[PDB]
DNA sequence: CGCCGCGTCAGACTCGTAGGATTATACGACCTTGCTTAGGATAATATTAAGAAATTAATATTTCT
DNA sequence: AGAAATATTAATTTCTTAATATTATCCTAAGCAAGGTCGTATAATGTGTGCAGTCTGACGCGGCG
């Protein structure tokens, strides 16, 4: 969270894999402008993607699985 | 003293004011070796190319910022390349094996 | 973009005219009233590109429109004006000339291609002698000098038929006629026929480098320069400074002199003139080439107006100042300040304070940026104009942009990882930083001038990076050792100290409180004092299994502080904890156990309140230092007066002659010791109990509230040392050669010196000062040598699935056990299954990590010896794996995949140094504790005295214990009397072996008569006959001081029975017959027989000076660097029986012969070594034969590389821990695995025959050729131990290898191989600006080998 | 076999940082070059008709309101 | 009368061509100061770096017995 970083690392094991898979997240909702999932009370893009991943709400696989979901529908709105 | 962008050096277009704004601070060998101990490479890759030497790269960073966007374009820094330079005029072939 | 490997080869003539775009014809630079470029010149527009973006020189074109046209007034280009930064020009020689890289190298590689001694070649070269090219005539042979009057000669005879030339021109016929292949086959089949070794090194040196010219692409030729490269007129600047002077780089002045010397050639060649001078303008042509390719190189440097000489091409790419190490690794940066630095004590350890104009300054495109945003600036140029005039609302967009934003803080110099640490800024008034007094410690940080610099991590990654890897609430463990660096360090350790102490009789004795809050209500009512003894019911938790706090109260029988500081203390926590006098090591071991049992968060607020409420209590206290807290004893005056009696009775005993100088120095020295210790207790004993305090009417001493004791006595500044200087006498000072002055500072600084005093003083005040400020660079030195060895090590797996590892044990020297079983195992994963003392008893699947549980768990048990996974032995190739590690120190769990160990483990080695570089009679074996005995490495027969001989001189003596754990190892020496035997049951304080301190004797093993052959009288000795008892002044002496006299004469003693034939030692038939050591006094003459036992030779010993042993940073760096240990001591090469040869030639031969094996292996050793072998014995391989320092080589040829490591491992340690310096072993059994990289090939069927090799590369194609693609036509190897230097030279990619030492000699080296690197180390990635495949960067670069995988 | 004495080359790191290397120096005379006057012929080029017609913005009915 | 819709003069853009006068290229001839080379006939015929303070330790390596 703000302070630590503990129960992210416990939910991803590893500080770097933790850092690529928060630094993506965080693009997602600075530039990409989707909402985030936990409130924002007030933190910058980067706190927001640390809080997200500790609750579980965001792993690699699941930025994975959303992107590729919108992906499809957005090849599935080409037709 | 404190400096966020101002002259740059002529030959290896690197932070060096002094005048008002000095240069920037060094970033010698010894703190490349403690981020390399961190692990942290995305923070020394943009103290080597985006905030050091990297022409395009400084300046579309500082556009990247102003804009509100957080992210690199690093390419390579001028000092790498002025030393391909001088290793060359030595009558020495040195190249970058492309893709 | 992207490329993949940097290439190197040599630069044909054709391709630098490639590179070109146009020759250089002129020396002329700009004009002298225009001050633009001139046509031709160095600075030429048409060849170097335009002066101004998008303009031609006479402005015909002169816009964007225009680009890519060549205006055809001037010639120049329309483009950009960074392409004079790119386009370089060249210059066509009028006479090729020699490369001095090429042949001023110290291998010159012109010279050994050619095969010429480097002199002639000079001689050639600088136009002094012929030499033949190529001759069809017969008695003249190629490359053979033909001097001037030889040359007429020659000429005179034949004339054409031979060719014979001068200077480059013939150098470059002869590189350009010889045929590789030809002199590479011929090469080859006669290095075989005789092959004598320094013939064999040479003809490898000549094939290696021939395959590498066929091989690499090059050609021989393009040594010789016969088209220079210009460097882009940028790079070279010629600029015009402020007072209209100019300011231009060397290299124009080095270029000017080539140009004109060449165009004068040019001249001369067409004026025909006479060949003198045409000759030596070639001689300068050369010179000057010489002299830009690299001006030192060349015998004389040449000199500009300044008189200092010019920098040349090569020295820009070399050196501290060159390229490399100073604009390419270490970078100039933005978003960079620096200030003074102050404490601020009521931050939290993730925040520091940061001065509103700096943070201003630094995140100033944010602001513009979020300016825009908000609309509050719609304009960027308004949002500069609104941020210079500092209005009310940027100050608002400031705090906005600051939070949550990371900023990184340095302080140099950076010795470790904890040194540059993310904080979190609070912006302040002000204009110095505040750093959190708890994060100092790590920082070497003091507030007294110190200065820290604050880096900005801008993008979005840099900042998750700071924020989850840097972050000061990560970094509470250190890398080095597991321990904390979060300790609270001075004042608030006295804090408390100060509340966690005791009284016998103050307010509020007794009285019974209802927990710690009211105990806090009687201190601050003023009721209650805050130490004072009292019961106090407390209710503390415990987590039991399945982690649940359990609350258990109970009244406990403590203080009214310890009670009050019970509420800071986490749950999980006992109360023990907290109820004792909490100096330092109590406080930091508190946070270990707070952070063992909970966690990371609550030691991070654990640690913030520990350091607020000492504070606190610390002012509260009002300790401050009055000179009447320095009590001098009042016994000090009488000490001091006995000595100095007493050195007046030893003068009067050296004016009596009864002793001698040397011995009157020795004994006043110890006497004026002997004084200072006793007026140490007596003022030790007046400070630290001297309070007496009344308890129910009468006096209760205990321990004191003396202002300075306290802060000696909790940890928190000075030591008992200091507190010696300042109340008794400070002791003997030392002369500028380490003497000790012989009469003392007998005063203090309560006191003061005298003027004489203070004079002595000095010399010791400026030795330490000196050796300070000068030992900061050897132990940079050596952290910068141990860095680039260690570079490219990463952890690259889970599991190699390797077999056993180390074997780990205490190292208990004699009776100290150094350090424990726990500390030597703790983290690391154990090499296979460990068994109980109860056998088939197992705790693990052949690997489990060994933490603080199972560390108790094999601590219950009796186990003292574990098989550990270590670095050295790791089976991956490229890096080692997440086992064979172990456990990552600082985050304290297994360690996680893609770290940098390698930076890791050279900084902490290399941290400490910079903090601490740096009787004896040894009676007998005065045994410390209860328990059996164990005897080892001795091969003895029990006497006819009851005891044991003393076969060898390596009896270890194994103090064991009734729980099988050993406690004390001695070395007994070869031939000293010992008592009891093995098995027994030995309680302590006993001798066990006999010996005086000055007699290191040898004994016979018999009953022994004195045969008067080969000590004979008159070539070793002189005979001074004594009487029948068996006297004389025989002295019999080692090999290392007999005399030349006796070179027929072997120093022993024939051991015969009465009957007169050689009596025999218990066991053997060969005759008993020991040649007495060196220092030895034998007194039996001819007629006297003594007992099975008595001694003939002892040995006194009285190991004066007590400094005779190397040590702090030279010691570590020379194990580092491997070094030759001065004589060395010799091994065993091969197991076998030994015997001797021919008798000094100036050294004796050992012939060594298997009992079936290489029986003629011989070895020569010189009279300087006694040898603990005997004439003819059978000893083992790897076994000691003369005595001495062990080369680490050695030790890892004949012994394994187990045993290699461990010897490096101990030595080392053994360095820092006399230092009270702890780093965990790993770091430095992964240096000793860099060490032992490289291998030299020993068989064949794969690659050549013994030539150095990777040993990774061995293995691998040993996991490849000797899997089923062949039985066995693979190689096999020897394990080569190497220097960190040389090993960190010899790394196969040249970018690393030039970067930090021998630049020219590598890349001259690179050039000839035509190697190509296709970065993969740290250094190559950090150098290009890419991504280090470390730590974050890791993810990255495989996707780039999976890439590779996919073309 | 075992030295042994020649060069030889990089020696850790962050901040600012004034003054700096003499000697002793010919006149014409073409010849060319690199920049300046200069002198009208056109060539843009800014303005002027002009009118005519077209709104178009006012003027003045006159019809509602 | 107070707007509230209508017909008239009347003030006014808008093109358009021609036009009409001004004005500004242009371009080549020529001129002048600046920059480059040659030519000198009493006799004259070999050297300055003007030193350099043993760093330095291995170490390569070429010898070197």
């Amino acid at each position: 969270a703000r302070v630590t970083v503990q129960d992210a690392v416990e939910k991803i094991g590893n500080r770097f894999d933790l850092v690529l898979v928060a630094a993506r997240r965080a693009r997602q909702m600075q530039v990409g402008g989707k909402d985030p999932l936990v409130p924002e009370e007030n933190d910058k893009t980067t706190v927001i993607a640390l809080r997200e991943i500790e609750e579980g709400l965001i792993n690699n696989q699941i930025l994975d699985v959303r992107e590729r979901q919108e992906q499809q529908e957005q090849e599935a709105a080409e037709l | 003293h404190a400096r966020s962008t101002g002259s740059y050096s002529l030959v290896t277009q690197q932070p060096l004011g002094g005048k008002a704004q000095f240069g920037g601070q060094r970033f010698g060998e010894m703190e490349v070796w403690a981020l390399e101990a961190y692990g942290a490479a995305y923070t020394l890759q943009e103290m080597l190319t985006v905030k050091s030497d990297d022409v395009n790269g400084r300046t579309k960073m500082y556009k990247n910022i102003v804009d509100g966007n957080h992210q690199m374009e690093p390419g390579m820094p001028e000092s790498f390349n002025v030393l391909l330079k001088e290793i060359r005029s030595l009558g020495i072939n040195i190249e970058l094996e492309d893709e | 973009e992207e490329f993949d490997a940097i290439k190197i080869a040599l630069a044909s003539p054709d391709m630098i005219r490639s590179w070109s775009f146009g020759e250089v014809k002129k020396p002329e630079t700009i004009n002298y009233r225009t001050f633009k470029p001139e046509r031709d010149g160095l600075f030429c527009a048409r060849i170097f590109g335009p002066v101004k973006d998008y303009e031609c020189l006479c402005g015909k074109y002169k816009r964007l429109k225009h680009r890519g046209v060549i205006c055809e007034k001037c010639g120049v280009e329309v483009t950009q004006t960074k392409v004079r930064r790119e386009r370089m020009g060249h210059i066509e020689l009028a006479s090729p000339t020699a490369h001095i890289w090429f042949l001023k190298s110290l291998p010159s590689r012109i010279g050994l291609l050619l095969d010429m001694p480097l002199r002639d070649i000079e001689r050639v070269l600088y136009f002094e002698s012929y030499v033949v090219i190529e001759g069809g005539m017969t008695n003249l042979e190629r490359q053979q000098i033909l001097t001037e009057e030889q040359y007429l000669d020659a000429l005179e005879e034949f004339g054409d038929e031979f060719d014979a030339k001068m200077g480059a021109e013939a150098i470059q016929a002869l590189l350009k006629s010889m045929d590789l292949e030809q002199e590479c086959e011929q090469l080859r089949e006669e290095l075989n026929e005789t092959n004598s070794e320094t013939k064999r090194k040479k003809l490898t040196k000549r094939i290696k480098l021939l395959e590498a010219f066929v091989q690499s692409g090059n050609k021989p030729e393009w040594m010789i320069l016969t088209v220079l490269p210009v460097l882009p007129p940028d790079l070279r600047p010629l600029v015009p400074l402020d007072g209209g002077r100019f300011a231009t780089s060397d290299l124009n002045d080095l270029y000017r002199r080539v140009i004109n010397r060449n165009n004068r050639l040019k001249r001369l060649l067409d004026l025909a003139a006479p060949d003198i001078i045409v000759r030596n303008e070639k001689r300068m042509l050369q010179e000057a080439v010489d002299a830009l390719l690299d001006n030192g190189r060349r015998g004389r440097a040449i000199t500009g107006s300044n008189k200092r000489p010019l920098k040349s091409l090569a020295d820009m790419i070399k050196g501290k100042q060159g390229r490399f190490r100073q604009n390419l690794l270490g970078k100039r940066v933005d978003y960079s300040g620096r200030s003074v630095i102050t404490v601020g004590p009521y931050l939290r350890l993730h925040q520091c304070g940061l001065p509103k104009k700096m943070a201003l300054e630094l995140f100033k495109p944010f602001i513009y940026g979020k300016l825009e945003l908000r609309g509050l600036a719609t304009t960027i140029k308004a949002a500069k104009k609104m941020v210079e005039r500092e209005e009310a609302v940027v100050w608002d967009i400031l705090d906005e942009v600051i939070r949550e934003h990371p900023v990184l803080l340095n302080r140099a110099p950076t010795l470790h990882r904890l040194g540059i640490q993310a904080f979190e800024p609070v912006l302040i008034e002000g204009k110095a930083i505040q750093l959190h007094p708890l994060v100092c410690a790590a920082y070497n940080a003091d507030f007294d001038g110190d200065q820290m610099a604050v880096h900005v991590p801008l993008t979005l990654e840099a900042q998750l990076e700071a924020r989850a890897l840097m972050m000061s609430t990560n970094n509470i463990l250190s890398p080095a050792n597991g321990e904390p660096i979060i300790v609270p360090s001075q004042d608030v350790v006295l804090g408390l100290y100060y509340m966690t102490r005791d009284c016998v009789n103050a307010k509020g004795e007794g009285m019974v409180l209802t927990g710690p809050k009211e105990a806090e209500r009687l201190y601050r009512s003023g009721l209650a004092s805050l130490h004072a003894r009292v019961k106090v019911r407390i209710t503390e938790y415990e987590k039991d299994a399945n982690g649940e706090l359990v609350a258990k109260t109970s009244l406990k029988d403590t203080t009214v502080g310890r009670a009050i500081l019970w509420m800071i203390v986490p749950k999980g926590l006992p109360y023990s904890i907290v109820n004792q006098a909490l100096g330092k090591k109590a406080i930091s071991k508190m946070l270990n156990t707070c952070y063992r049992i909970l966690g990371l968060k609550p030691t991070v607020i654990f640690a913030d309140q520990i350091m607020y409420t000492g504070f606190a209590y610390a002012a509260r206290s009002g300790a401050s230092v009055g000179i009447d807290d320095m009590v001098i004893p009042e016994k000090k005056h009488e000490i001091i007066s006995e000595a100095e009696a007493e050195v007046a009775e030893i003068q009067e005993q050296f004016q009596s002659g009864l002793v001698t100088a040397g011995e009157r120095y020795n004994k006043v020295i110890d006497i004026w010791a002997a004084a200072n210790d006793r007026v140490s207790k007596a003022m030790m004993d007046n400070l630290q109990t001297e309070t007496v305090i009344n308890r129910d009417g009468q006096e209760e001493k205990q321990v004191s509230f003396n202002s300075i004791y306290m802060m000696a006595d909790s940890g928190a500044r000075g030591s008992a040392a200091q507190i010696r200087q300042l109340a008794g006498m400070r002791g003997l000072m030392a002369k500028p050669d380490g003497s000790i002055i012989e009469t003392p500072i007998t005063a203090n600084f309560r006191e003061g010196l005298n003027v004489l005093q203070y004079f002595i003083s000095t010399h010791g005040a400026r030795k330490g000062l000196a050796d300070t400020a000068l030992k900061t660079a050897n132990s940079g030195y050596l952290t910068r040598r141990l860095v680039d060895v260690a570079q490219d090590l990463v952890v690259t797996e889970d599991d190699c699935g390797t077999h056993e590892g180390i074997m780990m044990t205490p190292v208990i020297e004699g009776g100290d056990v150094k350090e424990p079983l726990r500390d030597r195992v703790l983290g690391r994963v154990t090499a296979e299954d460990v068994l109980k003392p109860g056998t088939a008893d197992i705790l693990v699947p052949r690997n489990t990590l060994l933490h603080e549980q199972w560390c108790d768990l094999l601590e219950e048990n009796s186990v003292d010896a574990v098989k550990v996974r270590s670095v050295v032995s790791c089976d991956t190739d490229f890096g080692v794996c997440a086992h064979c590690y172990g456990r990552d120190l600082a985050r304290g769990h297994i360690i996680n995949k893609g770290e940098a160990i390698g930076v890791i483990a050279a900084q902490s080695i290399g941290e400490p140094g910079t903090q601490l570089t740096m009787a004896a009679a040894e009676s007998s074996i005065q045994v410390k504790n209860k328990g059996s005995i164990k005897l080892s490495n001795v091969k003895s027969v029990v006497n006819s005295s009851g005891k044991l001989v003393i076969t060898s001189r390596n009896t270890e003596l194994k103090l064991i214990d009734e729980f099988g754990r050993t406690k004390e190892s001695y070395k007994v020496p070869y031939g000293a009397v010992l008592a009891k035997g093995d098995g027994e049951q030995v309680a302590g304080g006993e001798t066990v072996a006999n010996w005086d301190p000055h007699t290191m004797p040898v004994i016979t093993e018999v009953s022994g008569f004195v045969r008067f052959t080969d000590m004979i009288d008159g070539q070793t000795i002189t005979r001074q006959t004594d009487e029948l008892t068996g006297l004389s002044s025989l002295v019999v002496l080692d090999s290392a001081e007999r005399t030349a006299g006796g070179k027929d004469l072997r120093p022993a003693l024939k051991i015969v029975d009465a009957q007169g034939n050689d009596v025999l030692i218990p066991g053997t038939d060969m005759p008993a017959q020991y040649f007495l050591p060196g220092k030895a006094i034998v007194q039996l003459e001819d007629g006297v027989q003594i007992s099975s036992g008595d001694t003939l030779a002892r040995i006194p010993q009285e190991s004066g000076g007590t400094k005779d042993i190397t040590g702090g940073l030279p010691r570590v760096a020379d194990l580092f660097e491997a070094r030759r240990p001065k004589e060395p001591a010799i091994l065993a090469e091969i197991s076998g029986i030994v015997s001797f040869g021919k008798e000094t030639k100036g050294k004796r031969r050992l012939v060594i012969t298997p009992v079936d094996g290489s029986d003629p292996y011989e070895e020569m050793i010189p009279k300087w070594r006694q040898l603990n072998v005997f004439e003819g014995e059978r000893v083992e391989r790897g076994d000691v034969i003369s005595d001495g320092p062990e080369a680490p080589h050695d030790i890892l040829r004949l012994r394994g590389v187990h045993a290699v490591t461990r010897y490096i491992v101990n030595e080392v340690q053994d360095v820092y821990r006399l230092q009270g310096v702890k780093i965990n072993d790993k770091h430095i059994e992964v240096i000793v695995r860099q060490m032992l990289r490289k291998a030299t090939i020993v068989n064949a069927g794969s690659s050549d025959f013994l030539e150095g090799e990777q040993v990774e590369y061995s293995r691998v194609k040993i996991a490849n050729r000797e899997l089923e693609a062949n039985g066995k036509v693979g190689a096999t190897y020897s394990r080569d131990l190497l220097g960190i230097t040389k090993a960190s030279l010899a790394t196969e990619s040249f970018i690393s290898a030039a970067s930090f030492q021998e630049t020219t000699r590598v890349l001259t080296e690179a050039a000839v191989a035509g190697k190509r690197d296709e970065l993969r180390g740290l250094k190559e990635n950090v150098i290009v600006g890419r991504l280090i495949p470390a730590g974050t960067g890791y993810a990255y670069h495989q996707d780039r080998m999976r890439r590779r995988a996919a073309g």
